[PDB]
């Protein structure tokens, strides 16, 4: 065994080795390994992406106008965000400006995705780490109604309702066909909710599973379908006609009325179900404000998102702020430049890829995707990994760094950047939230804090949906209907050689696509995705990524039941298909 | 009264078919899970992870040998000895073969499981291969699309449960009920196709009246699916209704049939 | 003035005359006049239909296959029931037998309309006679939550929900634009609910206004649209294809799944919202179990409905029983024959029509619709009526009688007939309802009882929806798909001269269409509709109809405010376009 | 902030247009009444009756003279001195004229108010007459259909409130947005019409595959409405989708154009 120091941690692979493969309640394929010491505390953590498809290789030779459709299929959970980054990148390369209504509709698509993705993660993916579903069978329905009514104005709170939910769960379990609840961690000592809170949370799990289907009807109106809506280089394909013959063939007042109805329902669900449940998880699990900090008190990154001035990606336009903090210095939020070769770079010395020199990092315009499965000695064989070798190559995920620093991305990172840049709405919301929990500001830099920030962002995004809809309606009242620019649709109008960057903030964090066009075709297409940052393996200096750092130093009650590992990983909302592409 | 056991596995994929399933409007996915089937293994939704998830997999396929339905999302890669997709330290294909051996029937959800989809597009770096080229001794129902329509997925499940039989299929293994006719043979813009009334550039006057998308590259004339009839997201829209031509996403090899914007 | 005796009443038109014109919260046009004595008790009541269109005239010379579409437009509230009676009548004339699935789907159409019609009447038409909307502003939201939870398992009951509903009402009235609430009867002494029951009821009025739109999606699947779905002579046009190519062009598994989802939601709303609200109205208004009896303890009529054996309209097939009671003898339920010329007859001595002899009644196969506007010696003039003359012709509604007896039809009539024939489900439901109220069985023969029976019937019909759906699915599982018989579609296949009767139970009561075909065309088409019975004018013996009888002997607190008159009239659910056609 | 006053009156009618309005899915009719307009008179829904209802009518048309929208459902009969339709003891036509004189604009809901509908079909016993043959000095927007589509009715209302103007109309006074194109020019069965693929008798093999209804009498080729695009009841269906040809119910005189089952 060996030991070394990095980022304030002591990385020590002595002691018992634990393997968690598969990680479930994520998108795609992940393996995690840890070592624990004689006090059952993690002293080493290893993050491994266990899939690869090769979209960067498949994109070569495609028409730039088609690229969005291919890269959308990087992921079905964050559906649409890669299409948005793609049309941004191709428009940046060729020199295309879209009409205002197209930009507003793209911002509606992105806010809709934030609302949907954050809600489904909270209940269906992370929820069962915090709610003991089987303990709900012990709850008193009248005390459940009293708890729910103390927390919210939400209508669905009667004692008879909670009895009916409880009885449905009882009938489901009684024959032994426990389905998704089989062989779970129920009864673990880290489940701290009282029975009434478990029954409230389970009822809400079911309500959210039903309601999430309605949110994406906004994507169906403007984008045809969800999952995987349609887009175009130059704007959007959903032509508008309010008051002329043939409005039945276009986005008309009836279609707009449908969108408004969904916005209102989405805000009400988030504000009166999700928000109070997040605060209740905080009230009953306060010690988790001190677990899983990782890189969140050291290095955090946002590119920024939601340009409110069409075709302007600068600081005065982006409604979601960008910036970087390193070395724990939150008093100096630094500007990010995605063209600068000294800023974003990816390393592969600990990943299953070939570079001519694996000791250096490559900016994405110099990127290489040459797969090389080479696990070394894994205590089995090349087709039987018993223990990954983290001294050598151990993942399908490349290692991104910013100025050589390992960064965390996502809701907590964005919240910290906006707070420290002085965004007034963010400061007031965060301060009020931590006051309600009787916790210090530093409590947000934790596994619990990731969950709280995600719920806060769902509320923010639901508010911005209404703002963007109102902006679209103002343009239509003023006779401004345009949804596409076609001046540069034809390849004969493009530069012979050009390159561009498309960037945004996906639900999970900072997203970039780097594209080079030559002779009418894609010459290079490189993606760096939020889970690529967070789930990163090590670099030539031995520096660890966000997941590995957040797991370090964690106590486990029962080594064979990895509930604490699952809680912290799921708090980042891992998307493994995204991370590897 | 016991519910039919279902094992749902995942190869190389983007998870769009699982997301489509949970959008079902009638029956709600909640009611499918609680009352119509026993969804006994599914990586995306299940409580157990790691060793606990491996125990569930082993237990269900042994206890219910010959009696469970296997749902497959995604596909196996043959490159790098299968280690482009790793499950419990071993190639995904090993888990696919063990699950298939005990199944009574297999549902291949989506273009990935049916044909290959985006990872199989040129130059197919991982040698991604559809389910029916690996599993050759079991009934396989293909439900293609990227992803298939939510209420098509749930209608196929309810048909199997209610009628206690597999749907009748075409020569490619697709259910006749939803894949027997082309998009273009039930398209509400066909009047405009027949009259030579076409969109020529985005947001032109023709686009603003809902004219036909053939000259913008629509692949509806060669694509079999239910999008122009059943439609998407509780009947709200479909690709052509919102102004983009069909990409051809239900058909084998659609990524490599030329640009989406070149004519059928 | 004059006085005479009929049916145990003293009809006296001396004293003060009150006029109510228009009657609101009904379908179509009605005028009511009464005389009251110096004790504020009604001693004379006059029912007048104030519209006519002439469908029986318009139908002459039409193709019998088209008739359903014309007669459907008799009414948009009871939409579909006239189309059903029409296809029945034409099939009876020509000798057509429909396939089992067509009969099952027709029974689904009829049960759907009972659910919809009864729900909307309870809240939107009759509700404000019982619920004091402005008094809801004085309720305590917590006390409202406690009341609702004591009465039902329905989920939507939180104190915050009731506060939000109350604040919506408060905002609505704050600008002085009271809309449908302007100049109402609020604060009248006959409003007896406490403030918390008014707020509960008002919340449910809004929930029902929203939910009713969902119920009719069943009509859209099988019939194309609602209002006014489509039908055919020979079955239904909604061809079925479950497992063959082209199922996307037909009623397939996805369409049937939509129907099942609506059935479950409809049952849940009726059983957990409408039923407890009807019982609550009863608990707070028990004196109304002794007001408005009218004909309901004397003479009641049902034709029967919902044939379960396809093409069999006999007693062993009809799920909703038929029969007649006269002379208050509920021990003698008599059989009804719609062909017998001595049973159903219509008189016009007090109506605006011409007969060769106005002192006798005509069976519908001998019916005449020859309009004659002749109001005679009114106070005022023929185009400016101050008082109708009920000693001569006073309505556009003909006067139907059964064996010369004046009858009541509708939910109370049906419930009494089924109870006294010994239908087990009816006996159990009625007994449990009246036990909950601590009222005798005779309490159902009243204005309150008409409301209670309507709620009972909505629950009955929602149960039958599931039964019929399950019957359809059983046939499909057995490979029985047929929905139309076409061997007698072409006119050359019909008898040169034939006649038929189509009958059913509409939401408001007994419905019949009598048709004669000659030489391929309609020769005669006569309709007798439920509100024709109930709103009937007098006959040559001076016998009064159901509305006029139910209003007799009623006390009024305030003569100028007709609340007691409106309560009793609305309890019958008047449909004036139906009554006159 | 005050809402626009609306007076809704009823002549000879079946009340289908009122029922259609309350079916609206987006915005809900509840929200139209509470938040979008001030529905100040309506016989079907109002609390007040008799003398109290007459006082509402008088007070509103006086206080808001020149400022209210008049909605009309049904039509006036000219026969029997107008006493085929009586309100407050006088001919309905007198209430129509008084209401119209104070209105800023008039909406004629349905085929009854627009053209005549079933009571005006041969031999028109009551001499039922459409609104625009009696009121000749006010803007009249015709919204035809028996009844019009629920979400078309609510979209026209939201347009007028949001944009503060009347919809643009064709030469017959119909809103271009929903009545500019024919049913047959946006019908999903048009592929079958163009191929000569027709239903010939009810429930034949063609009917079970969704073939064209032209030979069964469909009047879609001559009918302007939104049924084949917007569809009915929150997009669930329309007449043709459920297997019956269009009757022509949005067009003047549709009852007297021959049998519904005779070809167009
Ligand atoms: S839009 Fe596409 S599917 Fe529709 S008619 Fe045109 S080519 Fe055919
Ligand atoms: S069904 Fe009617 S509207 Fe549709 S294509 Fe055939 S004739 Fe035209
Ligand atoms: N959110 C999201 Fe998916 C990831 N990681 C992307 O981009
Ligand atoms: N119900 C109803 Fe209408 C009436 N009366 C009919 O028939
Ligand atoms: Fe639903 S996993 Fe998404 S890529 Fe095309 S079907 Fe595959
Ligand atoms: Fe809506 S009232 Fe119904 S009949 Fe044809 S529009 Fe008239
Ligand atoms: S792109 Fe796919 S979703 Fe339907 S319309 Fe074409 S088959
Ligand atoms: S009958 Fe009427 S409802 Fe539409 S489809 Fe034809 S215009
Ligand atoms: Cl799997
Ligand atoms: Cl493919
Ligand atoms: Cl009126
Ligand atoms: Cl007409
Ligand atoms: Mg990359
Ligand atoms: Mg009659
Ligand atoms: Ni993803
Ligand atoms: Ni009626």
């Amino acid at each position: 065994s060996t030991q070394y120091e990095t980022q304030g941690y002591t990385i020590n692979n002595a002691g018992r080795r634990l393997v968690v493969d598969p990680i479930t309640r994520i998108e795609g394929h992940m393996r995690c390994e840890v070592n624990i010491n004689d006090q059952n505390v993690i002293t080493n953590a290893v993050s491994c992406g266990t899939m690869f498809r090769g979209l960067e290789i498949i994109l070569q030779g495609r028409d730039p106008r088609d690229a969005w459709a291919f890269v959308e299929r990087i992921c079905g959970v964050c559906t649409g965000v890669h299409a948005l980054a793609s049309v941004y990148a191709i428009e940046d390369a060729i020199g295309i400006k879209v009409p205002d209504n197209a930009n507003i509709i793209r911002n509606i698509m992105l806010a809709t995705l934030w609302c949907h993705d954050h809600l489904v993660h909270f209940y269906q993916l992370a929820g069962m780490d915090w709610i003991d579903v089987l303990d709900a069978l012990k709850a008193d329905p009248r005390k459940t109604s009293e708890l729910a009514q103390s927390l919210s104005s939400w209508p669905k709170s009667s004692p008879g309702y909670f009895f009916d939910v409880q009885n449905r769960l009882k009938k489901f379990v009684e024959g032994g066909q426990l389905g998704i609840f089989r062989n779970g961690y129920w009864g673990h000592p880290q489940y701290k909710l009282p029975p009434e809170a478990n029954l409230m949370g389970f009822a809400h799990y079911l309500e959210a599973l039903d309601f999430q289907r309605e949110i994406v009807k906004i994507h169906a109106v403007f984008g045809g379908k969800n999952p995987h809506p349609n887009w175009i280089v130059g704007g959007m394909p959903c032509a508008i006609n309010i008051d002329e013959s043939g409005a039945v063939g276009a986005v008309n007042m009836e279609r707009l009325n449908l969108v408004q109805s969904i916005i209102t329902r989405t805000a009400d669900f988030i504000n009166n179900v999700m928000i109070p449940d997040a605060l209740a998880i905080g009230q009953f699990n306060k010690p988790w404000s001190e677990i899983g900090t990782g890189l969140s008190d050291k290095c955090v990154l946002s590119y920024g998102a939601f340009p409110d001035i069409a075709n302007d990606f600068g600081e005065k336009s982006l409604l979601m702020p960008g910036g970087a903090v390193i070395n724990g210095d939150f008093n100096n939020v630094l500007p990010v430049d995605l063209v600068d070769p000294q800023q974003v770079q990816e390393f592969v010395d600990h990943a299953w890829y070939r570079y001519p020199n694996d000791q250096v990092g490559r900016h994405p315009f110099d990127g290489i995707t040459d797969p090389w499965y080479n696990p070394g000695d894994v205590k089995g064989s090349d087709t039987n990994i018993q223990q990954l070798n983290e001294q050598e190559r151990y993942s399908w995920i490349k290692a991104p760094r910013w100025r050589g620093n390992a960064m965390e991305v996502g809701p907590l990172a964005r919240t910290l950047i906006a707070y420290h840049k002085g965004d007034a709405a963010t400061v007031e919301s965060v301060d009020r939230m931590m006051s309600a929990l009787n916790l210090p500001l530093s409590g947000i830099q934790s596994t619990l804090g990731r969950i709280l920030c995600r719920a806060h962002e769902a509320q923010w995004a639901a508010g911005k949906l209404q703002y963007f809809f109102d902006k679209l309606m103002t343009n239509l009242k003023n006779g401004n209907l345009a949804t596409a620019s076609t001046e540069k649709w034809e390849p004969a109008t493009w530069p012979t050689e050009c390159r561009g960057v498309g960037f945004t903030e996906a639900a999970r964090g900072a997203l970039g696509h780097w594209a080079a066009i030559r002779d009418g075709k894609i010459d290079l297409y490189q993606c760096v995705v939020p889970t690529t940052w967070n789930a990163s393996p090590r670099d030539p200096k031995g520096q660890i990524g966000a997941y590995e750092a957040a797991l370090m130093n964690t106590k486990m009650a029962i080594p064979e039941q990895p509930l604490e590992i699952l809680r912290t990983l799921h708090s980042f909302d891992p998307c493994l298909a995204c991370s590897t592409h | 009264k016991p519910r039919i056991p279902v094992v749902w596995i995942h190869g190389l994929e983007c998870t769009c078919c699982t997301e489509s399933f949970i959008r079902s409007a009638h029956p709600l996915a909640k009611d499918v899970i609680l009352s119509l089937i026993s969804l006994d293994y599914d990586d995306t939704l299940m409580a157990a992870a790691g060793t606990q998830a491996e125990e569930v997999f082993e237990d269900i396929i042994t206890q219910y040998n010959g009696k469970y339905i296997l749902a497959v999302e995604g596909n196996p890669p043959l490159g790098e000895q299968g280690m482009f997709c790793i499950s419990s330290g071993r190639p995904f294909i090993e888990k696919l073969k063990r699950a298939a051996a005990g199944a009574s029937a297999i549902i291949a959800w989506g273009t990935c499981a049916s044909w290959g989809c985006v990872q199989a597009a040129r130059p197919n770096p991982t040698q991604a291969t559809p389910i029916d080229k690996v599993i050759t001794d079991k009934p396989i129902i293909k439900v293609p699309g990227c992803p298939p329509i939510p209420d098509v997925m749930s209608a196929i499940i309810t048909y199997m449960v209610t009628f206690d039989r597999l749907p009748d299929v075409d020569r490619m293994g697709r259910p006749l009920m939803f894949y027997g006719q082309r998009i273009h043979d039930k398209c509400y813009r066909r009047a405009h196709f027949d009259a030579g009334e076409f969109v020529q550039s985005w947001d032109d006057d023709a686009a603003r009246k809902g004219y036909c998308l053939y000259k913008m590259g629509c692949k509806g004339p060669t694509t079999y699916n239910a999008c122009s009839s059943t439609r998407w997201n509780d009947g709200v829209s479909f690709p052509i209704q919102s102004g983009h031509g069909c990409l051809g996403c239900a058909e084998n090899g659609f990524w490599d049939r030329g640009s989406f914007y070149s004519r059928v």
